[PDB]
């Protein structure tokens, strides 16, 4: 039920955000994690190690995507010098 | 009028005329002139082995449907009774 | 020396021309099953790759600095080698699988797994891995040379699941063993 | 295969930093796709729906091998952009295959074939174009849910960095941002589809859940909801990847801004896979019987946006004036197509799906091979148009505008021609291939009753040609812009070549100029074998739609 | 769940319902009866039933209510207090055993 | 109450104290445009290395709790795993991501006399 609530706070960073990219990129985050965290729940009800494996592969991929993203914004930010959308 | 080894050879002599003319190169100097069997031989080894592809091919869907008259008739020889 | 289960475990039966050897045989037993064609077509394969590379130099040069030829080279030349070795190993493993003609491979195996059903040694050895671990190997590697365009995998371990009901082994060797008795004791 | 190449192309890449090597690792990988081309045609011989491969997390399918080899073919043709400079120098007297073969030529080069251009200064372009094709590959092989995670993250993450890989682009940095935030968003709901597959079934396995949702196709306490729901999230992120009405906004931003040989990859290969992935999905999950599971069935989410991309990707490309974020909107209609033929499960259809998926893909691959190619004939060309000097990035996208390609048919007749016939093919005009792949998919949407969506597919049809024209009529009706340049043939402008032997010693000196350079073979030669395809498809028909039939009987076979 | 490798190292808790699920599909569904994956529905309720535990929930429910309206009825003279039942079955505390049991 | 419950607030109650002894008891008076400059990418490649380098030995920590029945079977795969990262690490230090070699009398003229005309 918290992962689902979760979930919508993640959703609501994109329906309140018009001018912050930064904020794009955290609500990922809290999406993957609410995600990851109805997963490790579940797994628990069902006593299946799978589950915490498949958790444990979302984060290191979650953790890839993020470096990646990083890196696009700081050769986006290298020419423009700024994060803001003119809005 | 569906010959695989003439079509594929004038395949390949239409792919180096198309290709000189898309470079706007003469379509026959005389030094030049080994490239035009050169495509229609690599076009009539393509055209070859479609042969063998078609021939396979023809054999596999010939076996499918004899296995789906097979499977027709079990079932109606079933609701016979 | 039947077990009373030739058949231990669930196989995937897939449709092809020839009959199943193995559907996981061991990396030896695909090098010594090779055919002289096989290291043929292994070698001539294995020479495309850096002879493509130099063919696309000598017609259109790259203009590379001093040694930068050699080293694209040193790199075809292990890619040819292991793209050689693969299709060499596909060619040879494609037997065991009965998606390849396999008369010839089809006889030895048999002849080999009769004398080691006489010999009293397991038709497909001993392993250092627990029995689990084995269903592991077998269920990780069976068929896998149909992937060897994507990722490369071998079997290296000594299991009892090739995907082969066994008890036409024994019965050849039982019906072969009589044989010698009655030529024995005719002398 | 592919595998080994990338970690051997890492290592040499690793311990070098000389940008002259680039155009050789690109080669080196063509070089390695064709081995992996030489190892799934040696896999094809078996008959079966599938043999799950590596304890079960893998399968194959004669399916799932015939169509790696199509994205290794796509990936060597369009691999050669990186490959082969884009000008070459040819003479009469250098044309003998004595002469290719034991003779050198000699000339500076550097200019002439744009030697130090941004295309072939970047060592590791290759290496991530091959991580994307195994994120391709691995995702057509994928037979679990984690599995699915882990290839399509592959794959995209990929694209993302072949986005901004160019790095010193403002363009192509924001086109690469834009895709991976959007895309970003669009990988939670392929998560969130998987998950709630997981936490309702207990299994990542898609056997297991093809059992579940075949026992429970019957005609209680725990009705299986979560099946057709979960797949509806799961194929919403599937649908941004295609770029599929409504969720298409952001191609025609990312394909413009990216240079034009990123976009040539980018916007082929992830459909391809996606595609051929949704589609044995879509199979496995067809409700038989006339159920309660079937009025909910998550592919309606499929006929939908195959309705919205057929009027999206007509309607809007009326308008635009840049010529990539037409071929843009041209694929959006084009995916339309594909989407009503995987959505319609008959036997038909898969047959129109499988032959319309790969003539496009070489038709667009064709139409992008013909603009690079335009764009790299233009160097001995000049203009005085004011437009064409305001434009952005113009060495990474040197065709950015329709009105560019005014009066084209004076410059390369036979270049325009080619373009026309791809552009044809796009709307549909017998008998070219394009039109075989409509109709076949009209056949089958018909024959299945699907009536209300086969006629605004050709109300839509008539819209698309209306930009389709526009085009040709730039290239054909009007005179060009573009002069050829003074100073190449000035009388007196004259550059010197030598010809040597195998010994290096020399035989001939002609001086040359700028009618002596031309277009490189590799591009000349694939568009004119592509654009022979599409022309005389209806002589050369019969393996390659007997090879689909196939495929589709060994899907459906009872 | 499914796969058969629960969180102490053993096997998890549902997968003799889903081996048997798959047994019943496997054996009684074909290619010459589509109608014999019928008979392996019920096996189908019991895995889901495994899983989430929708069905003994609601017979608790149901359950617990006549239990708890039992004892409203009844009127308890002197039940076992906390301290006698921890006494329960022990080396020398035979009378707090005997009057927890009501002996 | 667990001891490691007890741990925390314990912990916690320490440093409440020491701000509270030197809010309540030290002194206090009031005794309380901007600039910019471009960052160094060397601070992203420190983080990148570490995190995507954290990750690779996180997922080697079950291998070192489970190597007897992982045995030569899981040791393969592990073997494997480390092998292509440790390739990336190698991509890592042959371009010095890290600037390895940021901090840093041939004469190109030779002249030859060739005496009076
Ligand atoms: C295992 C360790 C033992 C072998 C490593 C040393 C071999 C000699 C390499 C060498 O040239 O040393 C000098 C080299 C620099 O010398 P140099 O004077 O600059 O030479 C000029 C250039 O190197 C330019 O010359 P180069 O680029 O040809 O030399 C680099 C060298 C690098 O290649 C290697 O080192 C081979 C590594 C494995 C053997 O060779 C290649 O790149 C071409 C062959 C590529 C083989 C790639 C194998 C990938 C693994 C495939 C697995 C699946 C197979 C089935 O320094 C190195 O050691 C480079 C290699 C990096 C060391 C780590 C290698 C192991 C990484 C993890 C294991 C992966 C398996
Ligand atoms: C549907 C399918 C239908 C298939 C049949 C249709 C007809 C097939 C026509 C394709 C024929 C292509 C061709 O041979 O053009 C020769 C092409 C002729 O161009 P050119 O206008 O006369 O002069 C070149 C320029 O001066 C200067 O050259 P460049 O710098 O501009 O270009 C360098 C050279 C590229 O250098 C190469 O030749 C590539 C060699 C890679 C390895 C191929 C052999 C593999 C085994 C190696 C051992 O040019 C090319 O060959 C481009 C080929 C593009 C093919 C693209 C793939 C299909 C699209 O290259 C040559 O100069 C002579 C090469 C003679 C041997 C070619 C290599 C063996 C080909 C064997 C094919 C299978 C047997
Ligand atoms: C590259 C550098 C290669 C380093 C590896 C050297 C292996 C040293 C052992 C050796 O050569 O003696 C042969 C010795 C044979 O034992 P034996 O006394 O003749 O008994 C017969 C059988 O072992 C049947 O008896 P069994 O059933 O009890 O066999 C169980 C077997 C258990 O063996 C296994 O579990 C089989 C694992 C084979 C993996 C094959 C897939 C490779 C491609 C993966 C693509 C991803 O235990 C062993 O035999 C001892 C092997 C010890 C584990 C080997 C671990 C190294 C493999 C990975 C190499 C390092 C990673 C390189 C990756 C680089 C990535 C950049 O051990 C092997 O089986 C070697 C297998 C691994 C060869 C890998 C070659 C490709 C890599
Ligand atoms: C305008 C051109 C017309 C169409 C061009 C090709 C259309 C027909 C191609 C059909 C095709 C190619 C698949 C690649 C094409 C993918 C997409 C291509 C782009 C489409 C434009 C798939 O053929 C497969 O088709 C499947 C059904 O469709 C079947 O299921 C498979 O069983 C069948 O193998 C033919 O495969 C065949 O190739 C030949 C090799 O010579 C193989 O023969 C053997 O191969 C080695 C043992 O493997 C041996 O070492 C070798 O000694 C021997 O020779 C066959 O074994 C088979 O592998
Ligand atoms: C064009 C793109 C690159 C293609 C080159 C790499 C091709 C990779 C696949 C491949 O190996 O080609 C298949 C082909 C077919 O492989 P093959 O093994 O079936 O060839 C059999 C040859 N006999 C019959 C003699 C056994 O590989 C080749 O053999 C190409 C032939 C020339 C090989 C080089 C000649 C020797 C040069 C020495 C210097
Ligand atoms: C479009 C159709 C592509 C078909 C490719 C193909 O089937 O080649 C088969 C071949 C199969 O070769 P092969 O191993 O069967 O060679 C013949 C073997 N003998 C001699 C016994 C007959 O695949 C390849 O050679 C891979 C390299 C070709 C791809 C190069 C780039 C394209």
């Amino acid at each position: 039920n918290i992962t689902l609530i979760l979930f919508l706070i993640g959703i609501l960073g994109f329906v309140l955000n018009r001018k912050n990219i930064i904020l794009m990129l955290i609500s990922i985050e809290i999406m993957l994690l609410s995600i990851t965290f109805l997963i490790l729940l579940s797994s628990l009800n069902m006593d299946d190690i799978i589950g915490q494996t498949y958790a444990i592969y979302i984060i290191v991929v979650a953790g890839a995507e993020s470096a990646i993203g990083l890196g696009i914004l700081v050769a986006f930010y290298r020419l423009r010098g700024s994060i803001a959308i003119e809005y | 009028m569906v010959n695989r080894i003439l079509f594929w050879t004038g395949f390949g002599l239409a792919v180096r005329f198309w290709q000189l003319g898309i470079e706007m190169r003469p379509f026959f100097n005389r030094k030049s002139l080994w490239a035009y069997p050169l495509f229609g031989g690599v076009g009539a080894s393509f055209g070859y082995w479609l042969q063998s592809i078609d021939e396979k091919q023809t054999k596999m869907l010939e076996e499918r449907k004899q296995a789906i008259l097979e499977k027709r008739a079990r079932r109606a020889q079933r609701q016979a009774e | 020396n039947t077990p009373t289960q030739t058949y231990q475990f669930p196989s995937k039966t897939v449709k092809t021309d020839y009959p199943l050897i193995d559907n996981d045989p061991h990396f030896t037993r695909v090098i010594r099953y090779a055919r002289p064609s096989d290291y043929a077509h292994g070698l001539a394969a294995a020479a495309a790759g850096p002879a493509a590379l130099w063919l696309m130099e000598r017609i259109s040069p790259s203009q590379v600095g001093r040694g930068g030829f050699a080293k694209a080279m040193r790199l075809a030349g292990f890619i040819g080698l292991a793209g050689g070795f693969l299709y060499f190993y596909q060619r040879s493993i494609l037997r065991f699988y009965g998606m390849s003609e396999n008369a010839r491979e089809v006889e030895m195996d048999m002849r080999e797994m009769t004398d080691r059903v006489k010999a009293g040694l397991p038709l497909y050895g001993e392993s250092r891995l627990s029995p689990a671990m084995q269903g592991v190997a077998a269920r990780q590697s069976r068929y896998s040379a149909l992937f060897f365009g994507v990722m490369p995998w071998f079997n290296f371990v000594n299991h009892n699941q090739h995907g082969v009901d066994t008890a036409k082994y024994y019965q050849q060797a039982e019906r072969e063993l009589e044989a010698e008795r009655l030529a024995r004791e005719q002398a | 295969m592919i595998m080994i190449s990338i970690l051997s192309l890492l290592l040499s890449t690793s311990v070098t930093l000389r940008r002259d090597m680039s155009i050789l690792f690109n080669r080196i990988s063509i070089i390695a796709l064709a081995y992996c081309i030489l190892h799934d045609t040696m896999s094809l011989s078996f008959i079966s729906k599938g043999i799950g491969l590596h304890g079960g997390l893998l399968h194959i399918t004669n399916l799932t091998q015939i169509f790696h080899i199509f994205i290794f073919i796509i990936s060597i043709l369009i691999l050669q952009l990186t490959s082969f400079y884009p000008r070459k120098v040819w003479i009469p007297e250098y044309s003998s295959l004595k002469d290719i073969f034991f003779n050198k030529i000699l000339y500076y080069r550097t200019k002439i074939i744009n030697k130090m251009g941004e295309h072939m200064k970047i060592i590791e372009y290759p290496l991530i174009l091959l991580f994307v094709i195994s994120g391709a590959v691995f995702l057509i092989s994928t037979n679990d849910l984690v599995s699915i995670f882990l290839s399509i993250e592959l794959q995209s993450y990929g694209l993302y960095l072949l986005s901004t890989i160019y790095r010193n682009s403002e363009l192509s940095t924001t086109g690469g941002l834009i895709y991976f935030l959007l895309g970003g968003l669009s990988s939670c709901f392929i998560l969130l589809g998987t998950s709630l597959l997981y936490v309702n079934s207990g299994t990542t396995s898609l056997d297991g859940l093809y059992i579940l949702n075949s026992i429970s196709d019957v005609n209680s306490w725990y009705k299986p909801y979560y099946l057709n729901f979960s797949l509806l999230i799961f194929s919403i992120g599937f649908l941004f990847k295609v770029s599929a009405a409504p969720f298409h906004f952001w191609s025609p931003d990312v394909y413009d801004a990216i240079p034009t040989i990123v976009t040539t990859f980018v916007a082929i290969i992830a459909k391809i896979s996606i595609f051929i992935f949704l589609l044995e999905l879509v199979y496995y999950t067809n409700s038989n019987a006339n159920s309660y599971l079937s009025e909910f069935s998550w592919t309606y989410a499929l006929l939908i946006s195959s309705l919205l991309s057929l009027i999206i990707g007509t309607v809007v490309g009326l308008t635009q004036f840049r010529i990539k974020r037409l071929l843009a909107y041209s694929t959006i209609s084009h995916v339309g197509f594909i989407l009503l033929a995987l959505s319609v499960s008959s036997i038909e259809s898969t047959q129109a799906f499988i032959f319309y998926l790969i003539q496009y893909s070489i038709s667009n691959l064709n139409a992008f091979f013909i603009l690079i190619t335009i764009g790299f004939s233009l160097y001995g060309y000049v203009t005085n148009n004011k437009e064409y000097k305001s434009l952005l990035d113009k060495n990474n996208s040197p065709i950015q505008l329709i009105s560019q390609l005014k009066g084209y048919f004076y410059i390369n007749p036979l270049l325009s021609l080619s373009l026309a016939i791809t552009i044809f093919s796009f709307v549909g005009v017998p008998p070219l291939v394009g039109f075989f792949a409509k109709q076949m998919v009209l056949s089958a949407a018909l024959d299945n009753g699907y009536i209300f969506l086969s006629l605004i597919a050709i109300i839509t049809s008539v819209i698309g040609a209306v930009y389709y024209l526009n085009v040709i009529k730039e290239i054909f009706f009007y005179s060009p812009e573009h002069e050829v340049n003074p100073v190449l043939n000035e009388s007196d402008s004259n550059f010197s070549l030598r010809i040597l032997n195998e010994k290096n010693v020399l035989i001939r000196s002609v001086l040359l100029k700028g009618r002596n350079i031309f277009i490189s073979s590799p591009f000349s030669i694939t568009i004119s074998i592509i654009t022979n395809v599409i022309l005389l498809f209806i002589f050369m028909n019969k393996e390659w739609l007997s090879m689909g039939t196939i495929l589709v009987q060994i899907l459906f076979s009872a | 769940m499914a796969s058969g490798y629960g969180l102490n190292g053993g096997p998890s808790r549902c997968f003799p319902f889903w081996q048997e699920l798959l047994a019943c599909y496997v054996t009684n569904s074909s290619e010459d009866n589509p109608d014999g994956k019928n008979k392996c529905i019920p096996v189908m309720e019991d895995y889901y039933e495994c899983l989430h535990h929708r069905k003994e929930a609601a017979r608790v429910r149901a359950l617990q209510a006549a239990y708890r309206e039992a004892e409203a009825k009844k009127l308890q003279e002197n039940p076992p207090t906390a301290g006698q039942i921890r006494n329960l079955g022990l080396l020398n505390k035979e009378e707090d055993t005997k009057k927890v049991h009501c002996a | 109450m667990s001891a490691m419950s007890i741990y925390i607030i314990f912990v916690s109650i320490i440093a409440i104290l020491f701000l509270a002894i030197d809010l309540i008891f030290a002194p206090h008076n009031p005794y309380k445009s901007q600039s910019r400059s471009p960052f160094n990418i060397s601070f992203f490649i420190y983080g990148l290395v570490f995190l995507l380098l954290d990750l690779e030995i996180l997922l080697l920590y079950p291998f070192a709790v489970s190597e007897y029945v992982n045995s030569a079977y899981g040791l393969a795969a592990a073997l494997i795993f480390i092998g292509i990262i440790t390739i990336g690490f190698v991509y890592e230090l042959g371009h010095d991501a890290l600037k390895v070699h940021s901090r840093q009398l041939k004469s190109s003229v030779v002249i030859s006399y060739l005496g009076n005309i």
